[PDB]
């Protein structure tokens, strides 16, 4: 009855009870509320006060359970925490409180009548804290909760463990839950108003803390720890707390690994290869050690004191560097939440978006020419800052002038607002042509955009604009000509893999090298407005050697100008860009104006702009490449030696490596900290002998230690929790995927991810009228348990409850997840299938492995065995598919497989950028149109960024509850279906009989097994782990694939792997069919670069004579991160008997079967080689057809 | 012409240019004038959009595309039977002034031409677009300027009614010359401003004054400092800064002259700003104005806040440039001091000596430099020097919120209780932008002033006025928007009020 009973829960395989009785238990707890309330907080529990176990590296800790009591009883609403100016105009300038406070929830009360100021604080407060709050990203809280606490349980198999007894003393209260979410008014509605106005944070807290036990990162006394201080950290104030303690609980690891001493790691080249391992010394120099004294002084002061024990605990007690990262990621795990912080946007505003200064005061250049109203032309530097920055952007002026005068700039401007004819031909004619759209534009105000983040504060970013765009497209123009003239800059595709940091992996091996990496994310705040008159410089110094006629409304044209050394005005040729930048030069407004419920329009002070889009994150790539090379050309101009290599200005990080001596990397260190003390910026980068440091990344000694709290299964910030389950599931798939490296156990996250999936995502609700309600019951209680809810007479149709089956989770077409061992009837059972299993038409496999493939091949069957799926509930699961009542996903929005990326310089600059190739995109799909072949619209290539810009510029409540309506047609499908229903079986399911026979022969290992067996490369591939062994037998990756697939992504945007069953692939074969005249237009509309177009006319001439043949399977590469990419690295370790080669000629298929059962079935591979065994049916269907058409992405 | 010349004629008066009476060059404003006729009808026809307007850029500006469904070619054949009817032996170049104003009255229906033509620009020397030229020569009167040694009767010179227009420059009354020296059938043209030659330290300096020359009560001779209140209101210096202009300058000559016109964007801005005095949704409008040290311009924004006070209803507020340092000298010592704005107010006279001032004497002491000609004789590198220990000053007023700091002081007068909604505060460089207020406007002010000039005439500071201002302009880059007092005087009376 209880699930830590269950013969699941001590077996961890599904037989035929322990599948039902695992169904059953978790039907309950997905339905009842009365279930969750009991199984959360049951009487038979016993309470943990004090606990005792062992820590991340397997020494013994003792901790106490300790919640205080500004939490138990709360203070009651204190309003002078959010004061007011005596004007009340906003909010007090100095004010501690920007987040919530922990009070009684009873509390806030609003007595003051309406259309009062007062009133509208105490409305926007009560909007904080019941609106606020609600971001759950499957269902409801107390459901993620109840998945967390079900798989800790099914897992450990106690109910003994520490973080129950926190869930039972803070949200017990009373017989019913303390509060609820409405998912119709969009707010928690709190039951116990005698409660925190904290605890529905602290509940997506726990689910974070009980996914870190199961990930492997903390233990059950690390728990404790961390339960503890994130309730010391919620008095008063919880998120500001711990917005105050993170980085200085987390800086310690540079000590820690400064006291290990030495250290053996692996050795990268510069070709994404092991080579060898090195037993270095990780001592850092006298430099280094000088900031530990203050970082001792620092942490001793501001940490909870059980906190700061365990990190002195983790200083003196870490051997290894394994032994460093197990306690950093511990230490990572107690200081994030994983939730998105979120407050009013003008409690927030200030401390995001209020401009500062720092350090120093930046001058003026020479204004050497001047337009008649004093407007600077031309202008020069005389000594400082301005000169260094001048003295490496001035050598490239000349050589962009040449690409800016190539480009056609109305047809530029014409192509944004098609993408962003005749008709905008003739609003271009009427609007852009006249000087009343540069009044327009200098008259209009900006609009204040703001992005939420998990364990940063609310990030201001600048939007797109339509004026004060116009004004800046010219210096956007110039300025993102440095791009294809550098290597300072990382703008590139990112492919997701270990190859995506294979750079930093190879500087942190050599020998003798710094390391520095500057956090600039505040750099926006600190630029002012003579900052920006260092980039002016180079603008107007390429615009006056440009020449272009018209970007109107300029001209080129005889203009009056002033000179330097001369009394009057002389007249000079100056044309339209050298006019547009030299107007945007001189008006600058960067204040941004915020419209609040409470204060009406409150703007901003003026200096400081935000960084989102791509003609402001040019501006900060410019200026701060130009200011670290113009400092090496500054060294070599006083006599110095120059030592630095590289510098990558990443999207948030400056990432420079110096290789020389030591005095040598600490001066020139020490120079460009200063020169930036001197620009104005008050950054201090963080100097390293052997780690590097970025966002999400960490890469210490060709390791890669892996963030995995900035992964949030639990909350979004999207607040898109609609009930559609391809699109939730995929979501949870590319989650789980995303965690893969970073988990430190990934079969805690298998059983996590499988009750998150079994629990949260299991119900589905569809409306049927009344007249057929009763017969369709009828009809889908044979396979489905539903659940019939009251008729009533007042309409025309009833809700009704349709429960998965949980075999859903496991299915090819609908939900696609990892399975457990199922149980044959001869008692052998299937593979336990790993985290690098293959997705999309793989999953059929499953089907026919619970058939015995073994006594498929033996009997000479193809059929099914349809006994063992029907009493497992897969006919159920497929019919569920087959009927097509679930939501549909596009093309665009399965291209946001939501993988974060490393840099986001690439995505500023990807939405302004590639005009006229997207405008040719688009008259392509037009124009095809227009001829009879229409296209979809998720195919064509500007569609995907047309839709997010013209989405964000609505205030629509996309919040609707989804009801499916079972009308006449769609029950007579059912009727037709639920009769005769049995499996369908394609011809072309005979590729998945095939049988791997043990053989008595271990396998030579690679050679980089040795390698990578001292300091983990990932914390899931430790020694002897399935990741490690998973690498050392299929050595990755393969670069020269890698190239070649982000070469094609750079066409498109993003790469895909070829199928028959594109929708792609379906309307280009229905366009070469008809009408192959227009497939040069087709080609054109989707953007194929040449190569692609060899595969789809290979693909086309193929499916014509075959059909759908091709075995399909689907990897995500950031769920193969190390691991390889090619198949022909399986060969050596899969025997092939020699009657094959008589028979066929398909070698590379034999190799692809191999790949995906070694990823399939390298939890149980100790080191056998195998044996292929292949069904006579299937080398009947393979001598039937070419091997190209089977494979037709590639090359034979 | 982009223009009409003969339906929008009153425009072309203002420019000097009166038309010749209605010679092949006669018959060829009226076929522009059909073709303008017959643009505007055709483009009103298709919401406002001309169809084809490649077609129509050849067959006007070229003459050499004939054309012969109802909707499209319809109106082309149209054009073609009238451009075809005219007989001219090649087409009609498209004609565009230099000024803006007149770029910013161009139709809608020329506007969609540009885009296909090479047209013909003609400068503007003053404002005024030059004589010389070809089509200008050829459409419009050509004027004469009468002067006092140029004056006789019209037959002394081949002068006729149909050719030439007057301009007279004697300083004479028009009806006095018209009926005394046989005028009357010639056409004057009327010149509303001024433009006045004046001598400087450097050279000769000119001047144009948006005020008559009745009004502007000044004559041949004349010193700077009388009138001096009413050129600092409407004046602009037409050459480089930094130019002669001192308080001892004697005029050369006047001239009536073109009023000018004020910047689209300078209004713009300002524009910006009364919307946010007059919207209730704004709790606080704030303007901030920057200047050089020394353009004098407490003079004219005192009397600015006066006009917007008038024309608004409401209390207009005016902090002074020195507001915070004259503060900061008194209660840089006291624990908790006061904010109020009539405490602040009465600090922000004259005869109290700024934070800023002392700390820089000291400096300025501890050099060893005492005289004006003590500093002029410095080198570039000591002067660079010594302001970059100036800066050092500067930033410990800008770099923090205390509770003597410039960003507090701004924020609890500009946040307070007493203090009024609409305030005008002044600044002295572009690092102040953060520290003062909150305002989505901010503007740089241009004056007839040598601020380098009037720093050194003066005679109360001398050395610390002139190294704060040197100072200040090495701070203050020419970055935000360029008004002049009679674009923020012209934005008030332009603004529609209630
Ligand atoms: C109590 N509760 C309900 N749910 C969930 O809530 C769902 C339905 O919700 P409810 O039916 O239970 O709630 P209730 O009846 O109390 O709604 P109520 O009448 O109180 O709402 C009235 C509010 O609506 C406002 N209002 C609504 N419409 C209007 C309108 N036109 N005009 C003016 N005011 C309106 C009213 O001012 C008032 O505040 C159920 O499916 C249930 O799973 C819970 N879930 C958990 N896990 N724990 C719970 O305790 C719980």
């Amino acid at each position: 009855t209880e699930l830590y009973n269950t013969i699941f829960s001590e077996t961890r395989k599904f037989t035929r009870e322990s599948f039902k009785e695992i169904e059953h238990l978790t039907a309950k707890l997905a339905n009842d509320r009365v279930a969750r309330h009991d199984f959360l907080f049951n009487n038979s529990i016993a309470l943990i006060s004090d606990y005792s176990g062992e820590d991340s590296n397997g020494n013994q800790l003792q901790a106490t359970v300790t919640i205080p009591n500004e939490i138990t009883n709360p203070k009651e609403y204190d309003p002078s925490d959010y004061p007011l100016a005596e004007d009340e105009s906003f909010f007090k300038q100095g004010h501690k409180y920007d987040y919530l406070v922990t009070f009684r929830a009873g509390s806030l009360t609003n007595t003051y009548e309406p259309k009062t100021k007062m009133y509208k604080l105490h409305a926007a407060l009560d909007k904080l804290m019941h609106v606020k709050q609600r971001k759950s990203r499957f269902a409801d809280l107390w459901r993620e909760l109840c998945a967390v606490i079900a798989s800790l349980d099914v897992w450990y198999q106690t109910t003994n463990y520490p973080l129950r007894t926190y869930v039972k003393l803070l949200f017990h209260k009373g017989d019913e839950f303390p509060f609820y979410e409405s998912p119709s008014q969009d707010k928690i509605i709190f039951n116990d108003k005698s409660v925190a106005s904290i605890l529905p944070t602290f509940v997506y807290t726990c689910c974070q803390v009980g996914t870190a036990i199961m990930s492997g990162i903390l233990t059950h006394v690390e728990s404790i720890v961390a339960m503890n201080h994130f309730l010391h950290c919620a008095k008063d104030s919880y998120i500001d707390e711990k917005l105050k303690i993170k980085g200085i609980g987390r800086s310690w690891y540079q000590e820690a690994l400064h006291n290990v001493g030495r250290a053996t790691v692996p050795v990268w080249s510069q070709f994404n290869e092991v080579i060898g391992h090195r037993t270095k010394t990780t001592s850092e120099p006298h430099f280094v050690s000088s900031t530990f004294i203050s970082l001792r002084a620092k942490r001793a002061e501001l940490l909870y004191p059980e906190f700061n024990e365990y990190i002195n605990r983790a200083l003196r007690l870490s051997k290894t560097q394994n032994d460093v990262a197990n306690y950093y990621a511990a230490c990572r795990a107690m200081t994030n939440d994983g939730t998105f912080l979120a407050t009013l946007t003008e409690l927030s505003l200030d401390a995001a978006v209020f401009p500062r200064i720092e350090q120093r005061l930046v001058t003026r250049p020479a204004v050497l020419m001047s337009n008649t109203r004093h407007e600077s032309l031309k202008q020069k530097y005389a000594n400082g800052v301005g000169s260094i920055a001048q003295s490496y952007l001035s050598s490239f002026t000349d050589e962009i002038a040449k690409r800016v005068n190539g480009i056609h700039h109305d047809e530029a401007w014409l192509n944004f607002l098609t993408t962003s004819r005749i008709v905008m031909q003739a609003v271009f004619a009427r609007e852009y042509r006249t000087p009343e759209r540069i009044f327009k534009s200098l008259k209009a105000p900006i609009k204040l955009v703001e992005r939420q983040q998990s364990d940063r504060r609310q990030r201001a970013i600048s939007g797109l604009d339509n004026d004060r765009l116009f004004l800046s497209f010219m210096p956007y123009t110039i300025g993102k000509q440095i791009y294809d003239l550098n290597d300072n800059a990382a703008q590139g595709k990112q492919a997701g893999n270990a190859f995506d940091i294979g750079e930093m992996l190879y500087w942190t091996s050599q020998r003798n090298v710094l390391l520095s990496s500057i956090d600039v994310a505040g750099m926006d705040a600190s630029v002012t407005t003579n900052t920006k008159d260092i980039y002016n410089t180079f603008v107007l110094d390429v615009a006056s050697k440009c020449t272009v006629p018209r970007f109107g409304p300029y001209y080129a044209k005889n203009m009056e100008v002033f000179e330097v050394g001369k009394r009057q005005s002389q007249v000079k040729y100056v044309n339209a860009a050298w006019q547009a930048c030299a107007l945007e030069a001189a008006n600058s407004q960067t204040s941004t104006s915020y419209e609040s419920e409470i204060f009406g329009q409150v703007k901003n002070a003026e200096g400081t702009y935000p960084s989102g889009r791509a003609d402001t994150s040019t501006h900060h790539t410019v200026l701060l490449q130009g200011l670290v090379r113009g400092n090496e050309l500054k060294r070599a101009s006083d006599g110095k030696n120059s030592c630095l290599t590289t510098i990558k200005i990443l999207g948030d990080d400056i990432m420079e490596i110096f290789q020389g001596n030591e005095n040598d990397t600490h001066d020139h260190a020490v120079s460009n900290a200063s020169i930036l003390n001197e620009s104005g910026f008050a950054t201090t980068a963080e100097l390293s002998q052997n780690s590097i440091v970025l966002l999400q990344q960490l890469v210490v000694n060709g390791t890669f230690w892996g963030f995995a709290d900035r992964i949030s299964l639990w909350t979004r910030e999207d607040t898109k929790d609609i009930g559609r389950l391809n699109l939730a599931m995929m979501e949870l798939n590319a989650l789980i995927d995303d965690l893969l490296f970073r988990v430190r156990r990934p079969e805690g996250l298998k059983m996590l991810g499988f009750f998150c999936g079994a629990i949260c995502l299991r119900r589905f609700t569809l409306s049927v009228d009344n007249k057929l309600y009763d017969s369709t019951y009828n009809n889908l209680s044979k396979y489905m348990t539903l659940v019939k809810y009251d008729k009533n007479p007042d309409f025309d149709s009833t809700l009704m409850s349709l429960i998965l089956p949980l075999a859903w989770l496991f299915m090819p077409r609908g939900g696609e997840y990892p399975a457990y061992p199922f149980e044959r009837r001869d008692g052998t059972f299937t593979e336990d299938e790993s985290m690098f299993t293959a997705r999309g038409a793989y999953k059929r496999r499953l089907l026919y492995d619970v058939s015995n493939i073994r006594e498929m091949i033996q009997q000479n069957s193809m059929v099914l065995d349809d006994d063992l799926l029907h009493e497992y509930g897969f006919t159920g699961a497929l019919l569920l598919i087959d009927l097509n009542i679930l939501d549909l996903i596009d093309e665009v929005k399965k291209e946001d497989i939501s993988p974060v990326k490393v840099n986001e310089l690439a995505t500023s600059l990807e939405q302004l950028g590639k005009l006229g190739e997207r405008e040719k995109s688009r008259r392509a799909a037009s124009d095809l149109k227009i001829r009879g072949h229409a296209l979809s619209n998720d195919i064509v290539y500007g569609y995907g960024l047309q839709e997010k810009i013209q989405k964000s510029a609505m205030a629509t409540k996309e919040t609707t509850v989804q009801s499916k309506r079972v009308s006449s047609r769609l029950h007579e499908v059912i009727v037709a279906k639920t009769r005769d229903y049995k499996i369908p079986t394609m011809p072309a399911d005979a590729l998945h009989l095939y049988e791997f026979e043990v053989e008595d022969v271990t396998v030579d290992l690679l050679p980089h097994a040795k390698h990578t067996s001292y300091s983990n490369l990932a914390y899931n591939m430790s020694f002897g782990s399935d990741g490690w062994f998973a690498f050392a037998l299929l050595g990755g990756l393969d670069r020269s694939a890698n190239l070649l697939r982000l070469d094609v992504a750079s066409i498109r945007g993003n790469y895909h792997k070829f199928s028959y069953d594109d929708p792609v692939f379906k309307q280009g074969y229905k366009i070469y069919k008809s009408d192959a005249t227009l497939l040069n237009d087709f080609f054109v509309a989707i953007s194929a670069g040449p190569k692609e177009q060899g595969i789809l006319l290979r693909a086309f001439a193929y499916y014509s004579l075959y059909g759908n043949v091709e075995y399909h399977y689907v990897l995500s590469p950031r769920q193969l991160f190390f691991l390889s990419d090619n198949p022909v690295s399986a060969e050596r370790l899969v025997r092939i008997p020699p009657s094959y080669y008589v028979s066929t000629q398909c070698r590379a298929l034999y190799n692809i079967f191999s790949y995906l059962h070694i990823l399939r079935s390298i939890t149980s591979n100790q080191g056998k080689r195998l044996g292929m065994v292949l069904h006579p049916g299937l080398i009947a269907y393979v001598r039937g057809t070419s091997q190209g058409a089977i494979l037709p992405e590639a090359d034979n | 012409f982009a223009i009409d010349p003969l339906k929008h004629s009153k425009l072309y008066e203002e420019y000097g240019l009166y038309l010749r009476p209605h010679a092949p060059t006669i018959r060829s404003i009226k076929y522009a004038s059909l073709i303008h006729s017959m643009l505007a009808k055709h483009a009103a026809r298709h919401n406002g959009t001309l169809i084809n307007p490649r077609m129509y850029a050849d067959m006007i500006t070229l003459g050499n595309t004939k054309v012969t469904d109802i909707v499209t070619y319809k109106a082309l054949t149209e054009m073609s039977t009238l451009i075809e009817s005219f007989r001219l032996p090649s087409g009609l170049a498209l004609i565009i002034f230099d000024d803006e104003k007149y770029q910013s009255l161009i139709p809608n229906y020329i506007n969609q031409l540009i885009a296909y033509t090479q047209p013909h620009i003609i400068p503007t020397w003053q404002g005024i677009a030059d004589f010389s030229d070809t089509y200008l020569r050829s459409y419009f009167k050509r004027p004469f300027e009468l002067t006092a040694s140029n004056l006789a009767a019209p037959q002394k010179y081949n002068l006729s009614p149909m050719t030439r227009s007057i301009f007279n420059n004697t300083g004479r009354e028009d009806a006095v010359i018209r009926k005394l020296y046989g005028y009357g059938e010639y056409v004057f043209i009327r010149y509303e401003g001024c433009l006045i030659t004046w001598t400087g330290i450097y050279g000769e300096v000119t001047m144009m004054v948006n005020l008559s020359k009745r009004d502007l009560g000044l004559d041949v001779g004349d010193d700077y400092l009388k009138e001096y209140k009413k050129l600092l209101f409407y004046g602009v210096i037409t050459d480089a800064i930094p130019s002669g202009i001192s308080a001892r300058s004697t005029i050369m000559k006047i001239s009536p002259h073109k009023m000018m016109n004020p910047s689209g964007g300078a209004l713009a801005v300002l524009s910006k700003f009364l919307e946010a005095v007059v919207s209730t949704n704004v709790i606080n409008a704030t303007l901030v104005v920057y200047a050089e040290k020394g353009a004098g311009k407490t003079s004219f924004l005192s009397t600015y806040a006066e006009q917007l006070s008038l024309a608004s209803g409401q209390v207009v507020g005016h902090l002074s440039s020195d507001a915070y340092g004259r503060w900061l000298a008194k209660n840089k010592d006291v624990e908790e001091p006061s904010f109020a704005y009539d405490y602040v107010l009465s600090l922000d006279t004259d005869d109290n000596e700024s934070y800023y001032e002392q700390k820089a004497s000291e400096l300025l002491i501890s050099h060893g430099i005492s005289e004006v000609a003590q500093y002029e004789l410095l080198s570039v590198r000591k002067k660079i020097k010594m302001m970059d220990e100036m800066n050092e000053v500067l930033i410990a007023q800008l770099e923090n919120a205390d509770t003597h700091s410039e960003r507090n002081f701004y924020y609890m007068v500009s946040t307070g209780k007493t203090t009024p909604r609409t305030l005008i505060v002044e600044g002295h460089f572009n690092a102040q932008d953060a520290t003062i207020a909150r305002t989505d406007t901010t503007v740089l002010l241009r004056t007839i002033n040598d601020t380098t000039q009037a720093m050194r005439d003066r005679q109360r500071g001398g050395v610390v006025q002139l190294f704060l201002r040197d100072t200040y302009y090495r701070l203050l880059p020419a970055l935000h928007t360029t008004v002049y007092p009679f674009e923020m005087l012209e934005s008030i009376r332009r603004w529609k009020w209630v």
